[PDB]
Formats: C-alpha cells, structure tokens, sequence
C-alpha cells in the first residue's frame, strides 16, 4: 500500500534479520573473553530481543568492543523499527482524521 | 574462569542402591551444568544436558537436579554398566570447564 | 471449615500402587496450586510436587527419585496423586496444601498415611482400663482403654466424641510381629465418675472401622 | 470519537488484558525451572507492568523458552500501545495546529 | 535450589520466657520466607508469611523478623501450647523447599 505501510513491513523483516544475525555475531565476537555470558545462541538471541526492544533486565550483555559494537546495532535497528510503526500509526491515524473533517 | 568442584573423588555403593554425584561451581551458573560419562578406554558419553534435561538413548534411572552453585547426578539403583568416571561441565561463562571428575565403585 | 480432605490411610504392598486423593471446598481459583508433601516418621517436611488443577499443569521436586504423577479434577475439586512401584522408603504421611499462587500454604489436609508391606490390615481390639477395686482416687481419677492388634497406622482416639480433651494421652504405638498396640489415658474428677460417663472413641481408617467402648466400673 | 482516540483506549483495555493474562502464563512457564524467581502472581503482575513499560529493573525476568516467549507478547504489545497513545497525541496536536492556521 | 538451615535442632526454655528460631538461606530470597507450626499429630500451620506478616487467628506472642538469607521465628513468653516443631519454607526461587525444622522444648 502506502510508504508507512511498507516501511514498518520492511523495519520489521529487518529487525528479525538483524535480530538472527545479531545473535550470531553476538556469540561470535564474546566467546574468547572470560566471564563472557553471551556465548550460546538460544540465549543470544533472546538477549537480542531484550535488546531491540530495550528492556534491558541485565541478564545477558556483551563485554567486547565487537559485542558492544553489535549491541549498538541492534539497539538502533530496534528503536528505529518500533518508532517507525510509531510514526506509521501516526500517518495512518492523521490521515483517517482528515477524512473526518471532509477535508 | 569458573571452577567445578566434584567431591568426593570416589565413590562406592552396593549394587541396585541409589548414589548422587555432586557438582559445586564457584558462582552461580544457573542450570548450565552438563554431565558426560566415561568408561575405561572410552569417550565422554552426555548423560545430562542443562542439570535436568535427560538425553535420548540415555537409561532412564540416570536424572539430574540442581541451579546455582550445586547440581547432584543421582542413579537409581546402580547397576555394574554404571561403572565410570563422571564430569561435570558448565558453559555459563567462557571458557567452559570441567569438574574434576568423580569415579563410582559397586 | 476443613478445606483439604485426605483419607486418613492407605495400605500398599511392595512393587504395588496407590491413587491418594484430595478433595478441596471453600474458595476455588483459577490461580490455586495444590502442593503435596512427603513426610516420614521422624522427618520432616518434603515437597514432592504441585498442580495447576485449571490448566493441569503439574511440577516435581527433581532431587529425588520421581514416584508421582499429579492430576485432578476440575468437576469434583479433588487433585489426585498417583504413587507407583513403592518400597519401605515410600512409607509416610503425605500432606496436601491450597497455594494461592502467592508462595505460602495457607491450608493443609490431614494427611494420609501411606505404609507399605505386604502384610494384612487388622482391625484394633479396644479392652477399657477401668481402676481396680483397691485402688484409692484423689480428687482426680485417672482411667483408660487399649486398642491392641491392629495393622497399619494410625488409629485415633477421643474421649466422649471429643467433648473430652483435657487430661488425654495417647502414647505412641508399638509394633511386634506385624501387629500395632497402644493405650490412651483420660483424668476427670473423681465426683464426675461414673455419675457422667466416659467413653472412648476409637477409629481405624486403614479397614474402616470406627468403635466405642464405655468405662464403667468393675463389676 | 475518532480512530487515534479509539485504538489508545483499546491499547489500553489491551494493554490491561495483556498484562493480567501475561503475568498468568509467566507463572504458568516459569514453575518447574529451578532458579526461577517469575513464579508468584502478584509479582508476575509487577514484572508485567515493569515489561510492558520497558522500564527494565533486572529484578525479576523468564528463564524458560515459554516465559521468554510471553516476555516478548508483552514487551510488543507494551511499546505499541504506548506508541499507539504517543501518534494519536500526535494526530490530535496536528488537527487542531490545522485549526489554528484557517486551514 | 535454595537450602534452607535451621539452627538448633532443638531449643529449650523456662516458660514465660522469650525464644527466637532461626533460618538461615543459603543465598538472598528477600522476605519470601514463611513460617509453620506442626504439633504432635498434626499438620502444619501457618504462623508467618513472607517473614513479618503474621495470620489471621495466631496468637499475638509470634512474631517474625528477618531479610536477604537470615531470618527468625519469635516468641514472647512461649506458653505450653507452643511446644512442636517449627519450619521455614521459601517461595523465592523454584522449587519452594523447606528447613530441617526445630523443635521447642519448655
Ligand atoms: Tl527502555
Ligand atoms: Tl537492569
Ligand atoms: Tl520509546
């Protein structure tokens, strides 16, 4: 249909994307650091919903520079899909009002 | 790096009892702990994954029970197969380790 | 007013089974947890397992050798507990409790008492324990009964349908070639006796077979 | 009224309906993992309201599969509904901003 | 799984006087600790929950106090009717588990 539509559709095929690759990578770059927890993908890829969705309970978090650095692009994708349904839901909410209004 | 701890080293039991294994870490790991059995001659061989979860192929007298620091593999009524070493191991934290083992005697 | 029901015993040979029940009234949730506790002669407390009678979803206690299975039925409000395959080690008195889903066990059942053997049940034979005729009475009198040769436990005794409890004793039991025995104690004041009679109650659930036995003087 | 007025509130009965049969399956999916602490009512409420609201204190959370799958029902249907009140605050400020130019 | 310790087995006391039971966890469970009564044949009986919240129906000479791993069942002037076996049970993490119990002896 229009834009917002397709682009939350789109921000969320790639926030399950970048979630999967996101846990890979996760264990990836923590194993090989002692005391490291993030190091099994099951739980990798919970952390990594935790992440996206910014939950933080600080079960699971990376302690490498490379971690740290997938961490921040799960956090972005994460916040940016779910405040670009946010903004979708806004279109679609302005633009029904403005029906509303014979306008 | 995590330490496990398996006490006593050996262990004897008279035949068809019931006998429990214990496992200490030195933090909490959860439930991240899994059990290998070895016999003379042969390979590690999984007997329990994540402290309880049982393993197909796996006789169904051997369970696991544990979280934390203390996790115990117990076996009712032991029979002479049972005879090995038994490990305990962790992958909560890296790098994953082992316990140094405990031997079962009938 | 009684919450949990329990049947107060239950008799199991070796290699045998037993389906023991629990039968709940009062306020009913969606969220209550029925717990079951193990306890053996001189032991304490041990939880064996629980259930969600709403969804039927049932937990155990994974550090001991698993010998439960946990249902129940939402018509009757009654969760039941099936025990298999039991041994020497299996006999104790198993509780029942109501969990609000909040933590603590607000109401328990009685409790019943499972033993195992392969034995025979057998009812008690109650004789009463009257004074002798030279035997003098301060202002106090103490008499008795004995309830002999009788298998499992337990047995319960009352003095007057219970409208007597104080001065009672019930001493612990005694076993000798598969048979139990036990006596009871009750003290009144002298006066009251026999002008107000005095009777023991004396049930054995294991066969179903409640008794009376009146204490009246020797003839 | 109109639809971004209509979905906040039904967000909202969502949210509530969410949060109380969230807090029922938490308890439900945690019991029978040892070392889990997401295992009594009132406190699964709390954990709830603590999840929808992203507010993460780390004091209680799922260990189990099932828990970290109501976790995440929760979690989304928390961001949405309060991003759900969040663009219809938006349509509501854009309406009357069109009145307030003779538009 | 959480262990939880009482210490005395047994605790004896003139009549009239104050008696304090303790249970100690062996990590922190907060004040999800509860308190139960059992008597010569008998079936428990709550006293205490989560700690210091006492029952509907308990006598008001039992109190209970405590936080983290140290907790303690009290008694101000424990009469006849106090004499039996007191546990602890916790509630904090799965599965719930209970204390050795302690005895009260006047
Ligand atoms: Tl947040
Ligand atoms: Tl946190
Ligand atoms: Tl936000």
């Amino acid at each position: 249909s229009a834009l917002h539509w397709r682009a939350a559709g789109a921000a969320t095929v790639l926030l399950v994307i970048v979630l999967l690759a996101g846990s890979y990578l996760a264990v990836l770059a923590e194993r090989g650091a002692p005391g490291a927890q993030l190091i099994t993908y099951p739980r990798a890829l919970w952390w990594s919903v935790e992440t996206a969705t910014t939950v933080g309970y600080g079960d699971l978090y990376p302690v490498t520079l490379w971690g740290r650095c997938v961490a921040v692009v799960v956090m972005v994708a994460g916040i940016t899909s779910f405040g670009l349904v946010t903004a979708a839901l806004a279109t679609w909410f302005v633009g029904r009002e403005q029906e509303r209004r014979g306008h | 790096d995590i330490l496990l701890t398996q006490s006593p080293a050996i262990l004897s039991v008279s035949p068809g009892e019931r006998v429990s294994f214990s496992c200490r870490a030195s933090q909490s790991i959860g439930t991240d702990i899994h059990w290998y059995q070895q016999r003379t001659n042969g390979s590690p061989r999984l007997l329990i994954k994540y402290a309880s979860e049982s393993i197909s192929g796996i006789p169904s007298r051997f369970s696991g029970s544990g979280s934390g620091t203390d996790f115990t593999l117990s076996i009712n009524s032991v029979e002479s197969e049972d005879i090995a070493n038994y490990y305990c191991q962790q992958s909560n934290r890296w790098p994953f380790t082992f316990g140094s083992g405990t031997k079962l005697e009938i | 007013q009684v919450q949990l029901q329990q049947p107060g015993a239950e008799l199991v040979k070796p290699g045998a089974s037993v389906k023991l029940s629990c039968k709940a009234s009062g306020y009913t949730f969606t969220s209550d947890w029925i717990h079951w506790v193990k306890q053996r002669p001189g032991h304490g407390l041990e939880w064996i397992g629980e259930i969600i009678p709403s969804y039927g979803r049932a937990n155990y206690n994974e550090k001991i050798q698993k010998k439960a299975t946990l249902t129940a039925d939402k018509s009757s409000s009654t969760a039941f507990m099936q025990l298999s395959s039991l041994t020497s080690e299996d006999s104790a008195v198993y509780y029942c409790a109501r969990e609000r889903g909040d933590g603590y066990f607000a109401v328990w059942g009685a409790g019943t008492t499972v033993t195992v053997s392969s034995a025979k049940t057998t009812p008690p034979s109650v004789y009463p324990l009257a004074p002798g005729s030279a035997a003098q009475t301060n202002s106090m009198v103490t008499l008795g009964c004995l309830v002999k040769g009788y298998f499992p436990e337990p047995v319960t005794v009352t003095w007057n349908s219970g409208s007597l409890s104080s001065g009672v004793h019930t001493f612990p039991a005694v076993l000798q070639s598969d048979l139990y025995t036990l006596s009871s104690s009750v003290t009144v004041p002298s006066s009251s006796w026999p002008s107000e009679t005095v009777t023991c109650n004396v049930a054995h659930p294991a066969s179903s077979t409640k008794v009376d036995k009146k204490i009246v003087p020797r003839d």
